[PDB]
DNA sequence: TTGACTCAACATCCTTTGCTACAA
DNA sequence: ATTGTAGCTGGATGTTGAGTCA
């Protein structure tokens, strides 16, 4: 209807489909960067590109170590890199426009209709790439890739950098139209691929774009390569800047290029929740084919500091779900400020003169749970524990809340000689945590473990492992299996396996 | 758990024609319902697959 | 050209072991 | 036939985009 498009919010089904498609697409792009990084290492190619760099210039790329003042060496490195940029302009004799948005971000609408029309595709094999780089023919992406290849030929530690642009799974719109005005010029304003070079003298990665922006920079807080402006970020949303090195390393290097990694960028990454964090780590590990170096340590120290100095964000939206900070007003009803702590900063609220909000570090916020809630985590309360907060409930009711320190690990009683378990009022044992299994016992989870145990006539207890919440008006216990004594495990497992004969 | 034909295309697009991802990925995932669940739980497996047969 | 609002329509989290009426 | 079962969770809190305003 009209109210559907007025909303401009897609279904929940679409949300999930976009999230999955985002991942799939990301993985493919990251794998593409891995493979392309191999090609760049090509031996047949490097012997050819080496000859583009005069001896005089080669020396500048490998300056003498300067004791008194290492800066002078950095200076000489940068000068070498500059001359390399210059003669690369000379080498690359024909530049092509991107035929269709290159590797910039596509819209969902574009992706939906891409399946619609079968387009002709000129295949690019590994050899074609090499031939194109040596002859100096191709779009801007192929150009920088060629450039990284030249630097490596000169035995400099040059990374290929890829800014991955999967479609934005945060974009929940139905209609995902773009402004056509100066569409191309804005799209190519910042590059997708560039280069980074290690400086052993100052111990930092130097940023190099010899193709698009034609600069060399030593990034502290600001980078000329991070896209800026609403227009530009419609085809270039910086969230996964990946570095590939000579020795087949793969590092997420976004921290360098995002001024607001923790507040803005984080929100737009698959990494924004615990599952996606682990998921992304899995992709990286899969592309990271080398051992850790001292260089990794230096870059991590750089990243650790960039994290320390981003600080509190300027705006309320950017503090929604931040990994380090919370607004006073966003502290959950079930949380308290740790004794002796206060705000760690303030936020000027845009729109109201002198209006200010108190900002807390999350390390100073404590999570509380009720007695029942702790039991669901296999915990009971200590003797003479006092509750830290009291809160309302449902059909009200005053539930008391306790801190982790007021709690103890629940240890259940052992099974008897005959294998008898002590069970609750319904004749079952509650097992919400490994901890909740008796020491001389084991948990066997199987749709037929009960039928089995009854058939052997042995001593057991049905295991309530969780609760299914359902329609009607009624909660239900999930009896997902069995707790038996340890010495009866294989008997049980044999019967289960032979359930059809019972 | 793909065919010979699709795995060939996928590797070729990923390696030398990533501009052609969108329709290929649109097509493939519509014909392989399981893939969704595979990528989500086992992305590394998928990765090494693509890195193979070269 | 900005971000903090409000609005409204969903989505997601937290709940954590029934009750009544009636056909056979 | 005095048992077997069809039918009757939400309520507080968070996320999303449009729109308006200063």
């Amino acid at each position: 209807d009209a109210r559907r498009t007025s909303r401009n919010v897609c279904s929940n089904e679409e949300r999930k489909r976009r999230k999955y498609f985002h991942m799939l697409y990301l993985v493919c792009l990251m794998v593409h960067g891995f493979i392309r990084n191999e090609w760049i290492n090509s031996k047949r190619l490097s012997r050819k590109l080496s000859n583009l760099v005069p001896e005089k210039v080669f020396e500048l790329l490998h300056p003498q170590k300067d004791e008194e003042l290492p800066l002078r060496s950095t200076r000489k490195l940068l000068d070498g890199l500059k001359k390399c940029m210059e003669l690369w302009q000379k080498h690359w004799k024909i530049t092509k426009k991107y035929d269709n948005e290159g590797l910039y971000m596509r819209t969902w609408k574009e992706i939906e209709m891409s399946a619609n029309n079968k387009r002709k595709f000129k295949t690019l094999k590994r050899s074609d790439f090499l031939r194109a780089v040596s002859k100096g023919h191709g779009d801007p992406d192929i150009s920088v890739q060629g450039f990284v290849a030249m630097l490596r030929a000169c035995n400099v530690n040059a990374r290929l950098i890829m800014s991955c642009q999967p479609p934005d799974f945060t974009n929940m719109k139905i209609d995902t139209s773009l402004n056509g005005n100066n569409a191309y010029k804005d799209m190519v304003k910042y590059p997708i691929f560039w280069c980074e070079v290690w400086d052993k003298f100052s111990k930092k990665w130097i940023t190099v774009d010899p193709v698009n922006l034609k600069t060399i920079e030593q990034v502290r807080l600001h980078s000329k390569l991070a896209p800026k402006g609403v227009a530009c970020c419609e085809r270039n949303m910086l969230r996964y800047v990946i570095a590939y090195d000579r020795k087949y390393g793969c590092r997420d290097v976004t921290r360098r290029y995002a001024q607001w990694m923790n507040s803005k960028v984080r929100k737009r990454r698959i990494t924004k929740d615990d599952f996606g964090e682990k998921w992304f780590r899995k992709v990286i590990t899969a592309l990271h084919h080398r051992k850790r170096t001292k260089i990794d340590d230096y870059e991590d120290q750089y990243f650790f500091q960039r994290d320390e100095s981003e600080g509190i964000p300027d705006s309320v939206q950017d503090l929604k779900n931040h990994p380090y900070y919370v607004l006073e007003q966003d502290i959950k009803q079930t949380q308290i400020v740790k004794p002796g702590c206060k705000e760690c900063g303030y936020l000027k609220v845009h729109g109201k003169v002198g209006k200010v909000l108190k900002v807390y570090a999350k390390r100073d916020i404590a999570d509380l749970k009720s007695a029942r809630q702790w039991y669901m985590n296999g915990r009971i309360l200590k003797t003479g524990s006092r509750c830290k907060k009291v809160i309302k409930r449902t059909v009200e009711e005053d539930e008391r809340l306790y801190s982790f320190e007021d709690t103890e690990l629940y240890i259940p009683p052992l099974a008897s000689a005959s294998g008898e378990i002590t069970k609750n009022t319904f004749g079952n044992i509650e097992v919400f945590a490994p901890t909740m299994i008796p020491g001389n016992c084991c948990l066997v989870e199987n749709p037929v473990a009960i039928k089995a145990a009854r058939f052997l006539g042995v001593e057991f207890a049905p295991a309530v492992t969780s609760f299914k919440f359902e329609r009607g008006s009624t909660v239900k216990p999930v009896l997902s299996g069995i707790v038996v004594a340890k010495w009866l495990r294989e008997a049980i497992e044999t019967a289960i396996d032979g359930i059809e004969f019972i | 758990g793909l065919t010979v034909e699709d795995l060939l295309s996928l590797r070729q697009v990923v390696s030398g024609n990533p501009e052609a991802l969108a329709p290929l990925l649109e097509n493939i995932s519509a014909r392989y319902p399981q893939l969704r669940e595979h990528i989500m739980a086992n992305p590394e497996v998928f990765v090494s697959m693509l890195l193979e047969a070269v």
